[PDB]
């Protein structure tokens, strides 16, 4: 996460860290046993690590459990990124209380210019590297689809939507993707892609959750 | 730079000379054969 903060302890409970030997990816829990991420963070063997604030250090509040089922979005396309989606099913339910909570599916799509939380691990600088013990936030506005379409031209489909600034600056990055963009305590976007990390005129592009909420749904009444 | 429309995903990789990239799809951005998967040490000065 570029031009963030450093996101206050237990501030983001549905905050999950996708780990097969280091963390590469980010999720959210929906609910006690799954998890929402990016499809192409798609990996065979998958470990899923709640309660985590600083992923460097024990703090006693990590629960480490692996992923049962992996489910890719049917659609998924690897080269254009479209439908980037996937739900991962623990192979124990988490135990939730203060540090490990659920985040709530959004009942219908978020007008442009509603204000989210973005968190991850991810790096931290567009030009050099640096990744973070502790989690970043960063706040950002839900951009409308035209800024987008005219950020990114013929690359964004209707399952993308743009999060971020048109000036730079604050952006998600490498090492965040799968992770939660929540506006009104509602799960709106997964980061997925973008033209490198807080460029001018070039936003992070996201997963639109509210047009998998169907799917979402179903695959868990049928697994 | 040598910045690319490329997924987020921390997945590092080993090129030429010795620097290692974020993930492949930034390497093949910059033009840098993946050598190997994973970072990499005398294979870069940082
Ligand atoms: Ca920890």
């Amino acid at each position: 996460i570029v031009g963030g903060y450093t996101c206050a302890a237990n501030s983001i409970p549905y905050q999950v860290s996708l780990n097969s030997g280091s963390h590469f990816c980010g999720g959210s829990l929906i609910n006690s046993q799954w998890v929402v991420s990016a499809a192409h963070c798609y990996k065979s063997r998958i470990q899923v690590r709640l309660g985590e604030h600083n992923i460097d250090v024990l703090e006693g509040n990590e629960q480490f459990i692996n992923a049962a089922k992996i489910i890719t979005h049917p659609n998924f396309n690897g080269n254009t990124l479209d439908n980037d989606i996937m739900l991962i099913k623990l192979s124990s339910p988490a135990t939730l209380n203060s540090r490990v909570a659920t985040v709530s599916l959004p009942r219908s799509c978020a007008a442009a210019g509603t204000e989210c939380l973005i968190s991850g691990w991810g790096n931290t600088k567009s030009s050099g590297s640096s990744y973070p013990s502790l989690l970043q936030c960063l706040k950002a506005p839900v951009l409308s689809d035209s800024s987008c379409k005219s950020s990114y031209p013929g690359q964004i489909t209707g399952n993308m939507i743009c999060v971020g600034f048109l000036e730079g600056g604050k952006d998600s990055c490498q090492g965040d993707s799968g992770g939660p963009v929540v506006c009104n305590g509602q799960l709106q976007g997964i980061v997925s892609w973008g033209y490198g990390c807080a460029q001018k005129n070039k936003p992070g592009v996201y997963t639109k959750v509210c047009n998998y909420v169907n799917w979402i749904q179903q695959t868990i009444a049928a697994n | 730079k040598k910045v690319c429309a490329c997924p987020k995903i921390l997945k590092p990789v080993c090129g030429s000379d010795g620097r290692t990239y974020a993930n492949s799809c930034i390497a093949r951005c910059n033009g840098v054969s993946i050598k190997s998967e994973g970072s990499c040490p005398t294979g870069i000065l940082n």
